[PDB]
């Protein structure tokens, strides 16, 4: 990683899908508590959410490249 | 509650029978990885780091073979595969590796009556794999670990003698 | 018990109120205090940052709004009647309308909370869980907000910005 | 120790505690025994440091050469001050690396001031007993050994001429330092501090 | 204090500390007191034998100190601290490590050390080689060891006297 | 083999066992008989070379040609360090050669010093009891059994002076290999070195 915004552009994507994801019905959006998931799922829950995190932080950081925002 | 997070409570795989053990594993890695695999993982690096630890530091130092190139450890490795004699320091760790890794990681995975990870009963001089040596050993190949992550992440930054930083030991001792 | 929870629970490394627990009440309105004054300034610090009121500050000066920057500079570009009008308008709001101490010194409130004093007109949860977690929120962000807030104002003193180099 | 179970009370301010912000009367015991081991450890360096600038000031240097170099003498013409910079690197190095042995070895013996030990007691024998390391028995404090001769009724007594010195050095040694910076601001000072 | 020896009627039949330093000490600082001013004692007393012998006329040894550089037993002057300024800087550095070399093994050698019992002031290497004095009686040997150490005190006065006429000059009479 | 029970002890240290570091008490037994026989060798091997060098630095070299067309003169010519390399590549070749079979016999008789064998012990006559190999009987040690008119206490302290004698000499060796490398790092080594 290089730049600030790159990498708080990163950091929010990967905490939103954190936040909004569900697995099996569970999830911190439909108010399951964290120490529930950390139990139920384990670091699954991290390394998932971190995954699709990347993926869509790609997908819009790339995009705003090609835009010019960033 | 772990020793090291007293805000957390310690994975049952960790106990406290395994050397080194501070009861630090946050995230438990040690239920998605056998903790045999996760140990001879950790002792294969840290032993991989205390020797390119001191074998940097010997050659930035000066400490050379012969017919070898003059160059400081952050273009040896460029100079030695320009040079030619550095596929020969690879096949005894081929030979190493494909001889003692695999099957001894095939019977961690598999096999109940199994040597613990990272043992391979390597005791020529007979000293001893007391319950000190096995900490000494962790505690010295974790910090070889650190050490060598910063001694290559500084050395490529900055470009400079031994001490890899940009005044010298002044940064080590702002008082000079 | 409010206050204490987290990373760390208690914590009192030096025990202040270990040795006089008859203070913790007081030590607890400081730091509610102390809290709140910084969470407004750190507020000020983000707002002024980005946006400036339209007006002459003073028609007597010629001082714009705008010319002011953001920090020690820009309190020090003040009319003196416009500093004291701040003084006695915070002198009045912290005597008059949220006095900490009834009386004197360590004298805080009994039947009220330390930090309890906003009049009938007021937020308030009528449910203890609730109330005890947006107590200790409120305290907490109190001290995040004045490590900060010494962070911004030693920020601005050595360079000017409290924005520190990049 | 404690609020009163530590020596330093003396006749200046009439055997009372001179705390007039109450600072030991607020924290615990704790960060009392923490506050006198600083106490004794600054007044130690100042009484050092004082001396040590005194004779600077004087223009008393060893005979002879502090490297190959550079002279003893090169390195104090600038005065006390600039002497520091002016001694060599390896040196000053030296110098820091053995205080950080000997500060180190005191916070590892295991009766820790604060956690159950004596405040400003500092153990006499630093470096014995670590694992992989040898080093003379060379007592660091009274190395000829003055102790002996003294009861516990007149250590006490030298304890609290201990402090009172300490204190006394801490004061000396900012002055002299604020008289070189600042030029009046101490009398009784000459143009070498 | 009144236990050592090194008390003669020279100076009546007491200790002579006008300044009270062995009143400050313990029995091991007295051990240190002892072993230091034996140390002095002796060295001061080689020190003023070899002075007076190389100045006062004696033989000088033969051959070449250093053949490579050429110098010599008689190149350097009989003068003190001429010979020594003209003494090849190896031969002090030989010279140098040597004694530290010896007081190194007195140091960690005897276990019993003069500050944890022992006796200041005893090393075995280096005193009677050839058994000169294994057949005397213990009084004989607390009275040569009076000797010893009233003789060298002589001698140290007498060192400091020389380097004294040495460099400031008139300080000593008979010179 | 176990510290205790070794003739290592000696009047230079006090008649007690000379292990600043934890070395001998953080290892196992047989990592002691191990170093022990090291020692030994260390202390043979410079105890050779020690007068060796001296001889070469001397100068005092064989009558003869140590090949058809090389004298021990001419190799010698070039100081006693240069002498190796000046040395037939042929000859020193059969003494390395000599020298890999010695090594390897010793290793290989049975008792081992590290299994239950005295460390520091070369075994007499290592070319013997081996399959398809005859060596006549001249021991490697005492070859004229200089030993046999020795009783057990005089050969302890024997022992004992071999290894004090051995240590000053890898004392030596290295003086001399650095007095060779960094001029003037150990003087009383003239040109001639
Ligand atoms: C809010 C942030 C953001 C922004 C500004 C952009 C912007 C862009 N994305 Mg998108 N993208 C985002 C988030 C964002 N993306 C995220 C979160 C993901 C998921 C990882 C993606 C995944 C994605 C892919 C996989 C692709 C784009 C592409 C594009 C570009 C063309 C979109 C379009 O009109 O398709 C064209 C409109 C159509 C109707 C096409 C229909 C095609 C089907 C097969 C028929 C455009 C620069 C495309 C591109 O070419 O990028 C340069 C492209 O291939 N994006
Ligand atoms: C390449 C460099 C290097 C090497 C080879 C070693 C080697 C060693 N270290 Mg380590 N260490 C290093 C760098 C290195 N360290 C650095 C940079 C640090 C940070 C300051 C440490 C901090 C450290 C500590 C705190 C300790 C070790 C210890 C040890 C020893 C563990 C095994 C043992 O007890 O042996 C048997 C013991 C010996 C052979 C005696 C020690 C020999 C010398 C003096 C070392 C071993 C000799 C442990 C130990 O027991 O040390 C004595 C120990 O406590 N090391
Ligand atoms: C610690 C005392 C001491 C010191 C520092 C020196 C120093 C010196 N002596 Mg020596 N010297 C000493 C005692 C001492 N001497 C004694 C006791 C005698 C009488 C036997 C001599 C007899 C003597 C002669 C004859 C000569 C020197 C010379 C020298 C110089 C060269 C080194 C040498 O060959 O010494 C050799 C010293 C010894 C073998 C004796 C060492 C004393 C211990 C206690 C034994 C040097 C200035 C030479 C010189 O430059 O003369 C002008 C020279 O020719 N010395
Ligand atoms: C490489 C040669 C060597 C070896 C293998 C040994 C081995 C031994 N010595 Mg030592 N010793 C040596 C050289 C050596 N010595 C020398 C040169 C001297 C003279 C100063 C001595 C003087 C000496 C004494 C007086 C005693 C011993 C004893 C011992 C034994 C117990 C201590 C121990 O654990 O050592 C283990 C040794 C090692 C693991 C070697 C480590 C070497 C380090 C890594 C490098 C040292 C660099 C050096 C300072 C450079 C100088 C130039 C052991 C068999 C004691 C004994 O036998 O008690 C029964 C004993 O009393 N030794
Ligand atoms: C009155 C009425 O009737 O109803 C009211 C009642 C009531 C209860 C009051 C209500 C409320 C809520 C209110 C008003 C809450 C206000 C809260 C507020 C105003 C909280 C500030 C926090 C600031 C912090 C933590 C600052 C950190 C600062 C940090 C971490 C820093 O160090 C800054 C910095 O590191 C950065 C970030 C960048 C780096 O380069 C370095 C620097 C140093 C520059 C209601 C319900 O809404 C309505
Ligand atoms: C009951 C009893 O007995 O005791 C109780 C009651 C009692 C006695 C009342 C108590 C109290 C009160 C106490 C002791 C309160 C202490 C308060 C304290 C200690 C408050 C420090 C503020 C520092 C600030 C804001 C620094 C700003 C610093 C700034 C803005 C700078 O940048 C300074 C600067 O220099 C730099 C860093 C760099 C330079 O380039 C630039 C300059 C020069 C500008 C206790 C503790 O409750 C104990
Ligand atoms: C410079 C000048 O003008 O100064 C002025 C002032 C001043 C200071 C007063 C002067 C001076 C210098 C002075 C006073 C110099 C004094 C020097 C002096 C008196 C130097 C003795 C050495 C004795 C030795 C080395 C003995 C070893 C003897 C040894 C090691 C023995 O083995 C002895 C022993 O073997 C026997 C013999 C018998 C055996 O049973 C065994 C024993 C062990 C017992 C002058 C010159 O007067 C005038
Ligand atoms: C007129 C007249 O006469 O014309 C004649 C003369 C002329 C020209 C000379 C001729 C010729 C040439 C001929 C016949 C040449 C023959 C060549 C031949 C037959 C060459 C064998 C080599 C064997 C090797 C290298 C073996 C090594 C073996 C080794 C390394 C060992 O010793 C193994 C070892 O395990 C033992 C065995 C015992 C153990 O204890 C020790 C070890 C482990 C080391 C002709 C054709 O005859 C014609
Ligand atoms: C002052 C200063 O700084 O000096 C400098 C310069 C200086 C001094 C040059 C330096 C040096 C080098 C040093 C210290 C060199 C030391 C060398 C050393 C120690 C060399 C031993 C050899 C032993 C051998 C060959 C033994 C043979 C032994 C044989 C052949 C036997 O078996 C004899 C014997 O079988 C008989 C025939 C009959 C039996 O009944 C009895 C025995 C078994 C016993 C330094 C370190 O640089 C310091
Ligand atoms: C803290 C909050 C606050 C309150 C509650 C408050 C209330 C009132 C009321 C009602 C009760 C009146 C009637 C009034 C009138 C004036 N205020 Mg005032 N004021 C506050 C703050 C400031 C500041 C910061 C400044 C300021 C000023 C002026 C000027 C001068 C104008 C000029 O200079 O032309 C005039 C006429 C400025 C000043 O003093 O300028 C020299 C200036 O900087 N005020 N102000
Ligand atoms: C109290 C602190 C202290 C201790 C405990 C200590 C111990 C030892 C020991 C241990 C037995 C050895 C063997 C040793 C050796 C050397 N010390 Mg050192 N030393 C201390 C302090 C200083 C200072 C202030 C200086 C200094 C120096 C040198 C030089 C010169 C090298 C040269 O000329 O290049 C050499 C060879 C000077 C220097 O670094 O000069 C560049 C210099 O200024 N030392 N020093
Ligand atoms: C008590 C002290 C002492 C001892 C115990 C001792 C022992 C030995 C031994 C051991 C058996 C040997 C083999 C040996 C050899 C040489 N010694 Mg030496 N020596 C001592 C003292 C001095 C002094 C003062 C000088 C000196 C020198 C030389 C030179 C000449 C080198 C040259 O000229 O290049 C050589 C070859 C002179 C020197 O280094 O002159 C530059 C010189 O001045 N030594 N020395």
């Amino acid at each position: 990683a290089y730049s600030i915004p790159k990498a708080f552009i990163m950091m929010f994507c990967n905490v939103l899908v954190i936040s909004t994801m569900t697995i099996q019905g569970k999830g911190l959006a439909k108010g399951t508590p964290h120490d529930e998931m950390v139990e139920s799922f384990g670091i699954t829950w991290l390394l998932a959410g971190t995954a699709l995190g990347h993926i869509v932080g790609a997908g819009t950081i790339l995009g705003c490249s090609t835009a010019g925002i960033l | 509650k772990s020793k090291s997070i007293p805000f957390l409570e310690a994975p049952p795989a960790l106990d406290g029978t395994m050397a080194g053990d501070k009861g630090f594993d946050p995230m438990r890695l040690s239920e998605v990885v056998p903790i045999q695999w996760a140990r001879e993982a950790e002792l294969k690096h840290a032993r991989i780091c205390m020797l390119a630890v001191v074998g940097w530091v010997a050659v930035d130092l000066g400490f050379t073979v012969p017919y070898a190139p003059q160059v400081s450890s952050l273009a040896a490795h460029d100079a030695a595969v320009e040079k030619g004699a550095f596929l020969f320091l690879l096949f005894p760790i081929a030979v190493v590796e494909v001889l003692a890794g695999i099957p001894k990681c095939f019977q961690i995975m598999n096999d109940p009556n199994a040597a613990p990870g990272g043992d391979y009963k390597f005791d020529p001089l007979g000293i001893g794999a007391s319950a000190d040596m096995q900490e000494k050993e962790i505690s010295n190949g974790r910090l070889a670990m650190m050490a060598f992550s910063g001694i290559v992440t500084q050395a490529a930054l900055t470009q400079a003698p031994f001490p890899y930083t940009y005044n010298g030991m002044s940064d080590l001792v702002p008082v000079l | 018990e409010l206050g204490a929870t987290g990373p760390l629970g208690y914590w009192d490394p030096l025990g202040f109120s270990t040795k006089q627990p008859e203070r913790f009440a007081r030590y607890r309105a400081v730091e509610l205090k102390h809290g709140r004054i910084a969470m407004a300034a750190c507020t000020g610090y983000f707002v002024q940052s980005v946006l400036r009121w339209p007006g002459y500050l003073s028609t007597s000066a010629g001082v714009k709004f705008s010319d002011l920057p953001n920090g020690i500079a820009g309190f020090a570009k003040i009319p003196p009647l416009g500093l004291a009008q701040i003084f006695l308008f915070i002198g009045l709001m912290e005597a008059f309308t949220w006095p900490f101490y009834q009386g004197g010194l360590g004298k805080v409130p009994e039947g009220k909370l330390p930090g309890d004093v906003a009049g009938d007109l007021w937020v308030r949860y009528s449910d203890p869980e609730v109330k005890k977690h947006k107590l200790n929120v409120e305290i907490n962000n109190g001290r995040a907000a004045m490590m900060g807030s010494l962070g911004m104002l030693m920020h601005d003193h050595i360079l000017g910005t409290w924005i520190p180099p990049g | 120790a404690f609020v009163d179970s530590i020596e330093g009370v003396g006749e200046e301010t009439g055997n009372k505690i001179w705390d007039p912000l109450g600072i030991s009367d607020a924290v615990s015991d704790e960060a009392v025994m923490w506050f006198r081991h600083s106490e004794l450890k600054h007044g130690r360096v100042a009484m050092l440091a004082t001396v040590g600038y005194m004779i600077g000031a004087a223009g008393i240097t060893f005979p002879g050469e502090i490297a190959k170099g550079v002279t003893f003498a090169s390195v104090g013409a600038s005065g006390p001050y600039a002497a520091w910079d002016a001694t060599p690197t390896a040196g000053k190095l030296q110098i820091l690396t053995i205080i950080l042995a000997l500060e180190w070895a005191a916070e590892t013996k295991k009766p820790h001031y604060m956690r159950g030990g004596v405040p400003g007691k500092i153990d006499q024998l630093p470096f014995e007993g670590i694992p992989g390391l040898w080093a003379p028995k060379i007592k660091f404090w009274d190395p000829l050994n003055f102790m002996g001769a003294l009861t516990e009724e007149q250590k006490a007594r030298k304890r609290k001429s201990e402090l009172k010195n300490g204190r006394l050095a801490m004061i000396g040694i900012i002055s002299f330092l604020t008289g070189h910076n600042i030029p009046g601001s101490v009398p009784a000072l000459d143009s070498h501090f | 204090v009144a236990d050592m020896e090194g008390v003669g009627p020279e100076t009546g039949n007491k200790v002579f500390d006008p300044l009270g330093l062995a009143k400050i000490a313990s029995p091991e600082t007295l051990a240190w007191y002892r072993a230091a001013e034996l140390k002095h004692s002796r060295v001061a007393m080689a020190a003023v034998t070899g002075w007076a012998w190389v100045s006062s006329g004696g033989p000088l040894f033969p051959g070449y100190l250093s053949i490579d550089q050429g110098i010599t037993f008689e190149s350097l002057g009989r003068d003190g601290y001429a010979a020594w300024a003209a003494v090849p800087e190896a031969g002090k550095f030989q010279i140098l490590g040597t004694i530290g070399i010896l007081e190194l093994l007195q140091e960690g050698s005897v276990k019993p050390h003069y500050m944890a019992g022992g006796t200041p002031g005893k090393v075995p290497l280096l005193w009677d080689p050839l058994g000169f004095t294994t057949k005397l009686s213990a009084d004989t040997l607390a009275t040569k060891r009076t000797s010893e150490l009233k003789n060298g005190r002589l001698a140290m006065i007498g060192v400091m006297s020389l380097v004294s006429a040495h460099f400031i000059p008139g300080s000593v009479p008979l010179l």
